[PDB]
């Protein structure tokens, strides 16, 4: 029968992938941590080899028709083994759509704007440019940065995007896909049981539906900031207006999390930084990771295996080798767990520690599950299970705790507020942006926007959706959103924005199960092994089942829900009400000076 | 002032009580304690009244349940003292010792 | 999962509900025994606390979907409870049909006709008018008296109408019904297992269907009582026309048992009537009760209950307590039944003993079944099995057994058919009417009836259908079937008929069942425990079946038969017959004198 011969060959395919799935994971570790020719060329034999069986055993799987079988866990991995992805195009088109990529990648990545009339001063974006974005506070500057990189990213990769939406377009397709953006949206899809079906086209609306009730602490946030800019600019920004494009901290605007300075709440009130704390007792990376274990052991999820300990690296090795700079946490598998992280004795890499281990905690909890289906329900939820970690990590009751922040210290509101604002500036401020992002992809996929009026589109819509505005006219020629780094390299960036509801979801469900009584910001999920359990049920689960019912299983919602987002931000919601009274909440779409 | 329990989460095992009010919870979403939708507190009333037909009526049960264990058995039913006869050869029967 | 919590939610809701359901039954028993306006006030509340809670249990059922739901017990107790009925309209819409509804009660209640030129005799319809339709005989009078009841009615009632069938179109389009008509044919749906599946728009072809093979003994009934009428009425009434509306024995034609003196065929002959006989062996109420008592265990229905016995009235009080006259049978719950029946000592109070004891034998099986599905199989089923009960009862065989009546007695076929003819005239001169009425109706709702040709298309189906004329013309300002108590009070119809199928199928499959090997109208099902065995089946299982199912299991066949009714006139369709010979059967639509 079609159930058992499949059942037989995912039995083959589980004991051949993991093995070879281990030597890439092992030689991509090898190389990431000792950079080399060497190592990347065993590093590329490895890829090579895993990629080629996995072709071949997905051109095997396809053969089985999903009509005839019944049980849920084998069509679930049928359907991962049977995702061809860009291999459903011929070899001219795949070769085609590949050198796009490259050139794309490569370009990015030595991107080059110039100072006029200064002709020595040639900046790169990685090493300076976005440090003119975090740090300058000049008006012409920061215009000279943005126009630049626009100007020249955009004439180069515009024919660029113009082939490469053809090509994505064919090859979605190919794959029985409406646009590439529907391909995108599929990884959401969950095909279960009556009440768990989500659907592709779903998503959109859900999207906006979460977005709507964002908007006003999103206006507020807004109209603050903008306040707040105004007082830095005096004659370059509208009290009615939007925002300038290059005004936001971030090349792209994608984070607000560099206009903290600019819009803190109360200057005089110190932050919460712990370092030197850390500084003064003699922490070092071991000690981070030791108190993060405590943290994970604390709230009942399980220790961290001796092999974790032995073979990860948490210090710069400083033996001659290069290294990422970049934290990553890897699971190579059969049990490996490790963690690449350059730690130094910080507040933000303690934080991070938190982040990484919570990725190798969700990691490990899914290795009972078949090997097909050892990842995370859909790419939110596997950021999210980390970004909780690191909401209960930041906490003063956490840091008090554990010794680094004094017994007597006193939580007035200010602290509370500027502290609320930033995580707004960094997280709320990323979700319009992100949202508008998305459906302008989405759109360009599908054909909704015409071809030749891309960029009018899209400023409309930043003006619409953002309220932000262009300092600067671009026609047509101008192709403004591939100058981000993750359109440029074919990535989805929908993540963030199911990560950001997630993660205020997960965190109101653990303090509900904590019993905890107090403001949502301040709570702290230590010692709460009930808790610890709920959230286990999840990650042991991985995509086993439909991400509906593993939401389910944590919030007891099937859907995403900003009423945790908005219960947050309440206090600092309150706060941006009573000073926004006399100032006016919202943009205007004309361009105001 | 007569309550039974509708609702529990597993079955009671032989000759065991349950004290327990806590609300029952059939659904995904915890009750938090209080009374909601899917949640229903686990101990109905009995609403006897007079005029209920005879299967409705209260009626009051005892068990009892005899046990034998390895310790002397200390609960035996009443000992006749029937009569004394003297004087006549008769089968004596005293504490247990007889002729 | 959905079924789990539906199960849950229904357990707690019979366990609340029976308690609350008792209540509201046992004041509303205290105030009919003993009216009063503290017992009447009591049963307000009482009822208004039931009702109360029904609905907020309904409004917490309506959230439960019923495409999850697979056992057919649940869904079915989960479609009682889901019926918002009324509650479905906004407050202000279904305040004026309340008030509409209440308005009609009243003025039916009062409604006033009074004599021309003796303004000192007005007489109301239920002391004296409806006496003046059963025995009067003189034209005038009765002439006087339907125009006088039908200009009065109809003109206060046409408005009235006018904007209660739109009420009633909102509500029932409210509850997803097409019209009215659909939310009364909804009454009779089945939805179940293959083959049992029972639709409202069938309903309609159905009674069409049993009409037509009813339609030639109908017709030689109407030339027999026309030729029986035009000896009472010499130059008034046509051979080849229709009767005359005032002439048919009631107020509105419903029953023609009125006639009986007229039409007798046997003048000479006595009836069967066993009143003399009571009252010379000083028989009482609770001699009949037991004999009916005696009838049901011997049947092998179990036995009353000690509760039924010590709670019920079956006589007058004479204690200073008003009383409703009218026999019912209370099913008040938990195993509590009682009959409330001012029981005189008569053949027909024996014969409504018996009805009402069927009634409360009906309920008692059912009493197993959770609370939504203690009720008949439909409407038509409850006063079906009562009815068959009377049927038995009254045969000259069970009277000679009881010794009511002398064991030498001859039965004559002149008795028989006299008998018979008297049945008819109650049992077979309703169906037209019925039918008609429940058609007007119908498409009155439906809105195939114009709103401005209304009487013109009603009499034109009496022509048509029941072969009875207006006396006098009637333009469309008069509301002629408004003057029916059934139609002003909001009350369905057609169950009246589905009753008179029902009765004689339940009959024929009983006798069948007793091996009886004679005529079916002195068929007696005393002593034939497989019989009872065979009637409990449905009995017990209420409407937790689909009806069709239960009429599978008392007489084979899955819809409405009235081949039983045709077999037990049979001997009176042959007389008839037989008499006809020379007259016209049959009537002519144009009005003919
Ligand atoms: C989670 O549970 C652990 C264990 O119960 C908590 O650690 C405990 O924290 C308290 C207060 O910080 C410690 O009490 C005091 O510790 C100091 C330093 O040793 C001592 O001088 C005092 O006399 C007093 O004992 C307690 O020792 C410590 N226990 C352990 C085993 O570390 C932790 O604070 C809890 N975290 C949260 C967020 O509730
Ligand atoms: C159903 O069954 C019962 C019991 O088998 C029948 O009652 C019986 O009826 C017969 C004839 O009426 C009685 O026979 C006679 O009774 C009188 C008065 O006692 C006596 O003087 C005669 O010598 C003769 O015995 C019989 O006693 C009576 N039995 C009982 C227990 O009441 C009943 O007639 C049956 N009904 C039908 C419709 O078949
Ligand atoms: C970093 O990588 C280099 C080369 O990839 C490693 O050097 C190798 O060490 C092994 C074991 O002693 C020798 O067999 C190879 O011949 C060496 N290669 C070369 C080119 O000399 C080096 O050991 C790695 N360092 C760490 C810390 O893992
Ligand atoms: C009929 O109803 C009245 C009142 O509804 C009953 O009278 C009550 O009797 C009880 C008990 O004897 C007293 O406690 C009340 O005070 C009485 N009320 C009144 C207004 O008199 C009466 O007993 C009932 N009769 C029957 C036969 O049930």
């Amino acid at each position: 029968l079609t159930e058992e011969n499949a059942k037989t060959f995912l039995n083959n395919f589980n004991q051949e992938a993991e093995d070879l799935s281990y030597q890439s994971s092992l030689a991509s570790w090898n190389y990431n941590t000792n950079i080399t020719e060497e190592n990347a060329q065993k590093m590329s034999e490895a890829a090579a080899k895993w990629s080629a069986f996995y072709e071949e055993q997905s051109k095997t799987a396809q053969s089985f028709s999903l009509q005839e079988i019944q049980t849920p866990i084998i069509k679930r991995q049928l359907q991962a083994l049977q995702q061809s992805g860009s291999s459903a195009l011929s070899a001219d088109k795949n070769k085609q759509l590949n050198t796009i990529l490259n050139t794309m990648s490569t370009i990015y990545s030595t991107g080059k704007v110039c100072n006029p009339k200064n002709p020595q001063e040639c900046l790169l974006l990685e090493p300076g440019l976005d440090e003119i974005m975090a740090t300058s506070t000049d008006y012409n500057s920061r215009l000279w940065a943005w126009e630049g990189w626009r100007a020249e990213v955009g004439k180069q990769l515009r024919p660029l995007y113009e082939e490469y939406v053809v090509l994505k377009n064919e090859m979605a397709r190919a794959n029985n896909y409406n646009d590439y953006g529907d391909y995108w949206r599929g990884d959401y899809e969950a095909e279960g049981a009556d009440g768990y079906n989500y659907n592709r086209n779903q998503l959109i609306e859900d999207v906006e539906r979460t977005f709507a009730e964002i908007k006003p602490l999103y206006e507020h946030l807004h109209a603050y900031v903008r306040r707040k800019l105004m007082d830095t600019y005096p004659s370059y920004i509208s009290p009615t207006g939007c925002l300038p494009a290059h005004l936001l901290g971030d090349m792209w605007g994608r984070f607000w999390t560099n206009l903290y300075p600019l819009t803190v709440p109360f200057a005089q009130k110190p932050n919460i930084d712990v370092t030197d704390a850390m500084m003064n007792q003699g922490w070092d990376a071991e000690r981070i990771f030791q108190e993060a274990e405590k943290f994970f052991v604390s709230v009942g999820l399980p220790h961290m295996t001796q092999g974790f300990w032995a073979n990860s690296m948490l210090t710069e090795p400083a033996d001659g080798r290069k290294v990422v700079c970049h934290p990553t946490a890897w699971d190579l598998g059969h049990g490996d767990f490790r963690i690449k992280m350059c730690t130094k004795v910080t507040m933000d890499n303690f934080l991070t520690a938190h982040h990484e281990m919570g990725h190798i905690q969700y990691d490990m909890a899914y290795a009972r599950q078949p090997f097909l289906l050892r990842n995370g329900a859909n790419e939110g939820f596997h950021e999210a299970v980390g970004e909780i970690m690191s909401l209960s990590a930041a906490t003063p009751k956490h840091l008090k705790s554990i010794g680094l922040l004094p017994s007597d210290f006193q939580e007035d509101s200010e602290t509370e507020i500027n502290f609320l604002l930033k995580q707004a500036l960094t997280i709320v401020g990323t979700l319009p942006f992100t949202y508008m992002l998305e459906k302008w992809r989405w759109m360009v996929f599908r054909g909704e926007i015409p071809k030749e009026q891309w960029m009018k589109k899209w400023w409309e819509m930043k003006r619409e959706i953002v309220g932000v505005v262009e300092p600067l006219p671009h026609d047509e020629t101008y192709c403004d959103p591939a100058s981000l780094f993750h359109v440029s390299n074919d990535y989805s960036f929908i993540r963030y924005y199911t990560r950001t509801i997630y993660q205020f979801q997960f965190q109101e469900a653990l303090c509900q199960a904590a019993k905890y009584n107090g403001s949502l910001h301040k709570c702290d999920i230590s010692n709460s092994t009930e808790a610890g359990q709920k959230l286990l049920k999840m990650l042991s689960l991985g995509n086993s089942e439909p991400w509906t019912k593993a939401l389910e299983n944590v919030v007891g919602a099937r859907n995403m829900d900003v009423k945790p987002l908005l219960n947050y931000f309440q206090p600092l919601f309150d706060w941006l009400k009573e000073q926004n009274r006399n100032s006016f909440v919202g943009w205007n779409t004309e361009w105001s000076p | 002032n007569y309550l039974y329990r509708l609702f529990r989460k597993s079955k009671l095992k032989p000759f065991e009580r349950d004290i327990s009010t806590e609300i029952y919870q059939a659904g995904n979403k915890p009750c938090n304690g209080v009374a909601g939708p899917n949640c229903y507190s686990p101990l109905q009333s009995y609403g006897f009244r007079p005029t209920y037909g005879v299967g409705h009526q209260p009626y009051r049960v005892v068990v009892l349940s005899f046990e034998l264990l390895h310790a002397p058995a200390t609960v035996c039913g009443p000992k006749k003292s029937t009569n004394l006869v003297k004087n006549k050869c008769v089968n004596f029967n005293f504490n247990g010792l007889t002729g």
